[PDB]
């Protein structure tokens, strides 16, 4: 029973959770009311996969989800929506104001009196679980709740459970586009928790996904629904290895064993290759080589960063559908001969491969074409440093004059939690710069004894 | 009555063992449900080498299945020959090693090793005259390598006088499926060189090369690799089961192939292999099998024999054939390729002949070489090992589970010493 | 420094007296003569060793060697080498039931004690006599056996487990979880010796009533310290004294072994055969590079083929000064075996070690640089430039 | 197993009247044909002594052979074949192969011939 508990914090977290749970319900043939007529039609089976859904006596299936936010609006949209009967009635929503783009308000003042209930319900979910693999936390940098309350919850979880993996999916601020004036402060103040407590953090950018939607899917006016659906596809590709049979299955521990060389560099990028519209699904073969090559194109990255400016440290490919090992081997072999893709000299292997038989599903009303093959790549590289550096600059431009600071100090913080965070960012950037340097020439300086 | 206990570990070992039990089961004539539906009288004469006899005229293979992820076990049970195995031998836990040799050997496997040894002891006590064991696993993986090494160590502790065989799938230059293969391979090879009598080397690159070039297949899967490997395993131990003009026990192969204790890494091969399109053209005879066995492209280890010297070789033929032709062909192979054999082992070719071929063939042959070219493989791993150990690329995962740099250093030193021990005999012209 | 070689011949025992008692071994100076009983016409083959010892007759004075004689000649020399700061070893060799237990351990109740007790007593006397305000000494003991490719500890109380052999990257092989006991007086180490000799595995066979069944290694770690508050360095010297008693080769026909006693013997023979190869291998290499030209291209020594050769990697060659004591049997019936020992002994002197021994490489570098500065300053002063 | 073999041989000898000798068939190179032959010949020489003992053995061929450790096994039988056997006849596989090829015109002889 490869059980995984999902936690959604903030508006971005709740909406990505809506998309994710729509996809999960469609994958296993669960109706919006929690019933599964597939078993009744067939007679019995294991289709109620215990990764996400828990089966009660009467044939209903309750998801292993925990939605949290400080605004009643975002989750009251779910309590009276299509999926109102699917979730347990307990949704952990503080009937008060919100963090208000304020890390201090979400971490110290209002984050209290809601953390205890959240931890209690997480404990109740964990008690029902046997062989719990880890957590999947969804949130967004730049928001008050998704920064402060996520920090508090991650701290408490690291205190309590400790050894269980805690993966992170977060929406990083874009370089140019933004939706708040105090995004850099909230983003920078979360580095301590996203570093010390998480085991692997996946970052995505709205500008990159908008570019992908405009260029590949030919959607000129996308909304957040398309972005959430793409992120849901990414998470499903990650988690499919422990729900369906396959030639090579990759658990959540193999992830961390293969992708993170050192504890402090666990920030891999993610990407999905066969992102294509229904009309353009024709005129294309969609073979293993094509999707595998498209995973490495800088235009297809989900974060505004150029891999050509850095070096690849580790790669994990997860294939779905009608795929065979020899095509994957040929794709990796032809990739290794390209000079535009550089690997660090101290990781000569540089690839982890997993294959799953279940092909990706299509959500009605969606925009992704039905395909026979797919691949999700997760790549730990050094180009991500750039994504920090720009944001770091922005932070300085506001902290030189102490703008917007009185709101933060008026809720419980002092200015030093505003420098300590900056120094931690600087140290992280120094680490990323140091790891990517080539080994010094003949690293034992030089050698050669008599004979 | 000689007989073998069988152990399987990891995904690769489990799948190869499943395919192997389907092949041996045909030769002996065994229904998937367990009943016997053969035609020849000599199939049941020595069936006790692999199969225990149940009450209702059924036959249960003497197999042990080991893993830490339950999923592979399900794939064995929900299969063509899933019901043949007794449920009591399915030993497994939860929270697999995750490609971490430390978890497999020290932390997780240390708890399941007791149960696995309990089942092994139960099987071995009922044996009339236990010959030896054989283990199938992958060195470059997680639970497979670690639990295989631990079980090998424990069994050699408890059964020092019995043969301990091993079929290992090691990393390849181009074919790589895990980032941390060198660490697992190095530690596994350090464990194997001490506690094993025979170790057959198998590489996915060589099997894919055979499939593409020899068998001309277009879309080979792991089924074909398992097919070739299982054919080799059935070829190795033919002489315990069926009569022959000149038999060859496992101990005979061990004695004749191993000149010194640490040099027991073999290169296997099988003949004929014809692609299903050229079957009507070639004549099948002993010279053709001899030519195909010693061909460089037919080996299963992806190490060219031309880059070294053959310390020893063994040829096990199956079929009705003349001994004079076999001896003449082996002598001709020795004489013509004078520079690829060592100069201080006269007649370094073991020969065995069995009178019962496979079911669909008139003739067949298995080749077990022992040559210095294998050093190349180890060298490659050592190179990659250094490239990660000098910077400590992924060492925190291993040191977090209760290891230290000293084990890595001693494993690397042992591997280098083995690599030096092969080269010694590799160069010609022993004088200066 | 070449390996030191001693040979010794013992008197007749009951088995020799009951059967034909014809002697074949003769000794004169440093020369040992063996004569083939089956071919009196043949040459009286002889070997020149560093030391030879005749213990056949005690009243007479024909180069008679008591235990104290061999002890002075070999053990006292090697102990003096140890005091200068050199790792040091003495190991026994020969065949079954010849002289190893008598030579190395001896009979404790009698005055004819073996090399190990006399070395230990002289070492304790020297450390007690030469003690001073500045000088100081420390000593530590350990004692292990190799039974069937498995290491066991004797001085420790009952530990049914078998220890694990490991490899420090700089200091080479060692035995993990080995009970290294601190000792302070001769009586205490004598008690440890008695307990260790009691704990060994010994069984009776036709060739000898107390045939040893396991190799034994006795290690003494000695530390020499000089205290000064201004310039001198404490822990000036550290040395390892290794006395090795090997179980001898056996023949199943004469031994009469069966079952376990046979199997043990087989392992012993294996542990000897590999050892012989190593000795031969070592000799040729240290003969070849030294005499041939100086090529030093590549030579492999099969150290790893047995745990005995693995643990003694630094003793048989490398960073130690080593002595080899061969035990002979005067019986004519034993000739075809006895000569074999001599042959390896004749090769044993060819082996050449490489021992320097230092400590605290930081202090090594500092001392080297300071000595260079002092030498250059003295040269400048002598030439008028200082 | 040697004790049982000597017991059966004793029974056969007791049945026999005016026994003339033993015809021993074995083969050098093989472990059994060498070692067990040595044991059996030693015990037979100790027991019967004066009865003749003839060997018919397959000596290793100069060129072709079926094992790597043939010379050790063959050399270690010298004591047995010298001291205990009264007259030993040796045959070679290569010679009989040549006889079959040249005289009987059999191109592919097997061990039956
Ligand atoms: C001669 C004929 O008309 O059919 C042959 C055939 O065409 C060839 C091509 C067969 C065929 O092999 C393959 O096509 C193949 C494909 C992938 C991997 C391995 C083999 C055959 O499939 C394989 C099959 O092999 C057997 O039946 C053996 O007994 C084999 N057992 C199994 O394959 C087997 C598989 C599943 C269940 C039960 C038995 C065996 C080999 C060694 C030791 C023991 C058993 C045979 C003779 C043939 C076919 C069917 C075409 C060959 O294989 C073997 C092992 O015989 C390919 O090289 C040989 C040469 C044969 O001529
Ligand atoms: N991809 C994606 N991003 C979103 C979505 N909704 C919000 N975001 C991101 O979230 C950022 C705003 O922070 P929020 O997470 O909404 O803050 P919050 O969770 O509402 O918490 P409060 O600030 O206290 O209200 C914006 O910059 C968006 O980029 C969404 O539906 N999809
Ligand atoms: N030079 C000697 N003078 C007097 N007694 C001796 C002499 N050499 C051996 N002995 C005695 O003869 C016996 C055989 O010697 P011993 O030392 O026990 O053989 P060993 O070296 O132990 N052979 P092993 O222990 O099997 O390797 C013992 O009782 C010794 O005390
Ligand atoms: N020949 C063969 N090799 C396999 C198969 N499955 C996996 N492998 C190899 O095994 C390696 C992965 O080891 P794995 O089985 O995951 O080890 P485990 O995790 O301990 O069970 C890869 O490098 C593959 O090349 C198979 O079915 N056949
Ligand atoms: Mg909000
Ligand atoms: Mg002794």
């Amino acid at each position: 029973m490869r059980e995984c508990i999902s936690i959604h914090v903030g508006q971005a977290g709740v909406q990505i959770g809506n998309a994710c749970w729509e996809l999960y319900c469609l994958e296993h043939g669960i109706q919006p009311d929690g019933q599964m007529p597939s078993d009744k039609t067939i007679g019995g089976g294991d289709d109620s996969f215990n990764t996400f859904f828990s089966e009660t006596g009467a044939g209903k299936h309750v998801p292993r989800a925990v939605f949290v936010d400080l605004e009643p609006t975002v989750i009251d949209e779910v309590r009276t929506g299509t999926y109102r009967q699917l979730f347990h009635p307990e949704q952990l929503i503080t009937g008060k104001e919100d963090a208000a783009n304020n890390y201090a308000r979400g971490h110290y003042t209002i984050g209290k009196e809601i953390i205890d209930l959240v931890l209690d319900r997480i404990r109740k979910l964990a008690d029902q679980c046997t062989g719990l693999q880890g957590f999947l936390v969804f949130h967004s940098f730049g928001g008050g709740t998704g920064s402060g309350f996520t920090s508090l919850l991650m701290e408490r979880l690291s205190v309590d459970y400790g050894k269980k993996s805690k993966l992170e999916f977060s929406i990083y601020p874009a370089p140019q586009v933004s939706t708040a004036v105090v995004e850099p402060y909230n983003s920078i103040l979360t580095t301590h928790t996203t570093l010390e407590h998480s085991d692997c953090a996946f970052m995505v950018d709205n500008e990159a996904i908008y570019d992908i939607c405009r260029r590949n899917l030919d959607i000129e006016r996308p909304t957040y629904t398309n972005l959430n659906r793409l992120i849901s596809q990414i998470v499903s590709s990650i988690t499919a290895s422990l729900r369906f049979d396959g030639a090579l299955n990759v658990d959540l521990t193999e992830f961390q064993t293969n992708l993170v060389p050192y504890p402090r560099i666990h920030f891999p990028l993610a990407t999905y290759a066969p992102v294509i519209s229904a009309e353009k699904a024709y005129h294309e073969q969609l073979s293993v080589a094509e999707i595998t090559n498209a995973c490495f194109e800088p235009a297809n990255q989900m974060v505004k960063c150029d891999p050509r400016h850095g070096k690849y440290m580790a790669c994990c490919l997860l294939y779905r559908g009608d795929v065979v090992p020899k095509d994957v081997n040929a794709a990796i072999a032809t990739i290794k001969t390209k000079r535009s893709i550089q690997f660090v000299d101290w990781c000569p292997t540089g690839f982890k491969v997993g294959i799953n038989y279940q092909p990706p599903t299509v959500v009605p009303g969606g925009d992704l074409a039905k395909v026979q093959r797919a691949v999700c790549m997760l790549s730990n590289t050094t180009a991500i440093a750039e994504a920090w550096a720009r944001l770091d600059h922005k932070f300085d431009l506001m902290y030189a004059k102490r703008a917007f600071v009185h709101w933060y100090v008026g809720e419980g913080m002092e200015e030093g939690e505003f420098s300590e965070a900056r120094e931690d960012m600087a140290a992280l950037e120094k680490d990323y710069e140091e790891v990517g340097v080539d080994s010094v020439e003949g690293e034992g300086e030089e050698e050669g004894e008599e004979y | 009555m000689r007989e073998i206990v069988h152990i399987q570990a990891g995904q690769c070992g489990n799948q190869i063992g499943a395919k192997f039990w389907e092949v041996i089961s045909d030769e002996h004539g065994i229904d998937p449900t367990g009943s016997y539906h053969g035609d020849s009288d000599l199939q049941l004469e020595r069936i006790n080498v692999y199969y225990n006899e149940a009450t209702g005229n059924k036959y249960v293979p003497r197999a042990i299945l080991v893993d830490l992820e339950p999923g592979t076990m399900d794939s064995v049970r929900s299969g063509p020959f899933g019901q043949i195995f007794r449920p009591d031998n399915f030993v497994f836990g939860q929270s697999g090693a995750g490609n971490n040799w430390a978890k497999g050997h020290y932390t997780e496997g240390a708890e399941l090793v007791d149960s696995v040894l309990d089942v092994v002891r139960k099987e071995s006590e009922s044996c009339d005259c236990l010959q030896g064991f054989q283990l199938t696993h992958s060195l470059g993986g997680g639970t497979g390598s670690g639990m295989g090494t631990l079980l090998i160590s424990k069994i050699r502790e408890e059964y020092p006088d019995r043969i301990m065989n091993t079929f290992s799938v090691m990393p390849s230059p181009k074919v790589s499926d895990t980032v941390v293969e060198p660490y697992n391979a190095t530690l596994s090879v350090h464990q194997l060189v001490e506690n094993t009598d025979e170790t057959y080397c198998i590489d996915n690159e060589a099997l894919y090369d055979i499939c593409f070039r020899t068998l001309k297949l277009t879309t080979p899967t792991y089924g074909d690799l398992n097919h070739l490997v299982s054919a080799t395993m059935s070829g190795v131990t033919t002489c315990l089961r069926f009569p022959g003009q000149l038999n060859a026990d496992l101990r005979k192969l061990a004695v004749n192939m191993v000149p010194f204790p640490r040099l027991h890494f073999f290169m296997p091969g099988f003949a004929p292999l014809t692609s299903r399109g050229s079957q009507q053209y070639r004549a099948l005879t002993v010279p053709e099998l001899t030519q195909q066995m010693f061909d460089s492209k037919n080996m299963m280890a992806a190490c060219d024999p031309r880059h070294g010297r053959y310390l020893t070789v063994a040829a096990i033929f199956r079929g009705r054939m003349s001994m004079k032709e076999v001896d003449e062909q082996m002598l001709n192979v020795q004489n013509k390729n004078s520079s690829y054999f060592v100069e201080w082992i006269p007649n370094n070719v073991k020969t065995a002949v069995c009178d019962i071929p496979p079911r669909g063939l008139k003739m067949s042959a298995t080749f077990i070489g022992n040559s210095t070219a294998i050093q190349e493989l180890f060298k490659r791993i050592s190179e990659q090992f250094t490239a990660m150990f000098r910077r400590k690329a992924f060492l925190h995962w291993y040191t977090g589970e209760g290891m230290d740099e000293m084990e890595f250093t001693e494993a690397e030193s042992n591997m280098n010493d083995l690599v030096s021990e092969y080269q010694q005999y590799q160069d010609a012209t022993a004088d200066e | 420094a070449s390996v030191k070689v001693a040979v010794r011949v013992r008197p007749f025992n009951s088995r020799e007296m009951s059967r034909d008692s014809k002697c074949i071994i003769q000794m004169s100076g440093s020369t040992t003569t063996i004569v083939n009983p089956k071919q009196p016409k043949e040459t009286p083959k002889s070997f020149s060793f560093d030391y030879s010892y005749w213990s056949h007759t005690s009243p007479e004075d024909i180069n008679y060697a008591s235990q104290k004689q061999v002890y002075r000649d070999i053990g006292e020399e090697m102990l003096q080498h140890a005091f200068e700061g050199y790792n040091v070893c003495i190991f026994a060799y020969g065949q079954t039931g010849a002289g190893k237990s008598y030579t190395m351990m001896g009979k404790q109740e009698k005055d004819q004690q073996g090399i190990i007790p006399q070395l230990c007593e002289d070492l304790f006397s020297r450390i007690n006599d030469t003690t001073n305000d500045n000088m100081s000494y420390s000593v530590e003991v350990s004692y292990m056996e190799i039974y069937c490719e498995r290491v066991r500890d004797l001085l420790n109380p009952k530990n049914k487990g078998n220890l694990r052999v490991r490899e420090h990257p700089l200091l080479g092989p060692y035995v993990e979880d080995l009970s290294k006991l601190a000792v302070t007086s001769y009586n205490d180490i004598q008690d440890l010796m008695d307990s260790g000799n009691k704990a060994r595995t010994v069984a009776a066979t036709n060739m000898n009533e107390t045939s040893s069944r396991s190799h034994a290694v006795f290690n003494i770690i000695f530390t020499q310290k000089r205290h000064d508050a201004e310039t001198n360095i404490t822990t000036e010297k550290v040395s390892k004294i290794s006395l090795v008693d090997l179980a001898g080769s056996e023949r199943a026909d004469s031994t009469g072994a069966k079952g376990t006693r046979l199997k043990e013997g087989a392992n012993i023979n294996k542990s000897l055969t590999t050892l012989g190869k190593v000795i031969s291998a070592l000799a040729e290499m240290d003969s070849g590079p030294n005499k041939n030209k100086k090529k030093k291209k590549t030579d492999f020594i099969p150290y790893r083929d047995s745990v005995l050769t693995w643990l003694l990697r630094e003793n048989l060659g490398g960073n130690s000064r080593t002595a080899m004591v061969a035990a002979l049997s005067p019986a004519d019936i034993n000739y075809d075996e006895t000569l074999s020992t001599l042959r390896y002994a004749d090769r044993a002197k060819q082996i050449r070690c490489n021992a320097v021994i230092n400590e605290d490489p930081n202090n090594k570098l500092i001392r080297e640089l300071k000595d260079e500065v002092t030498r250059l300053r003295d040269l400048l002063y002598a030439q008028g430039l200082g």
